[PDB]
């Protein structure tokens, strides 16, 4: 080594993602008649549904003690 | 009184026939894919968002009718 600084550095990174998604979707028919009367009914529907979450967080300290090098890391 | 199959179950050719109590005016049918359904129902019942939601079924096609046992499987094409 030649070069130096002495000193401390403190980092923190924090990422949050989250997205959601759904959808519903339906078709359908209804009928009736009559000559006696008849009624008809027919169809389908779909849904989805979906959620994600990512939260990362790095919290680091190079420094001079120990318990506030630990303090630091938790509680900015 | 109303004369309907009311089958307990599901069942490809329903043969339970039944008296309906006075809480059905109608005979129902739905196909289901592999299931059939035939009911006591209600033409007010005969409604494509109660036949769905109650038989939680996502693709189906139903029918209902007024005359003695009438809810039977050939009456779908499906």
């Amino acid at each position: 080594i030649t070069s130096g600084s002495m000193g401390g550095i403190y980092e923190y990174i924090l990422v949050i993602d989250k997205a959601k998604m759904e959808s519903l979707g339906i078709t359908s028919r209804d009928i009736t008649t009559c000559f006696h009367c008849k009624k008809f009914g027919g169809g389908k529907t779909e849904r989805a549904r979906k959620a994600m979450a990512v939260e990362d967080i790095i919290s680091r300290v190079r420094g001079g003690s120990s318990g506030w090098s630990g303090g630091l890391a938790q509680n900015r | 009184m109303l004369q309907c199959y009311n089958c307990p179950n599901p069942t490809a050719d329903c043969k339970t026939a039944v008296n309906c109590s006075s809480d059905f005016d109608a005979c129902l049918i739905t196909k289901a894919g592999l299931q059939v359904y035939n009911k006591c129902w209600k033409f007010e019942h005969c409604n494509f968002n109660d036949v769905t939601t109650r038989l939680r079924e996502n693709e189906l096609t139903y029918y209902c009718c007024k005359k003695d046992l009438c809810n039977f499987n050939e009456q779908l094409e499906n």
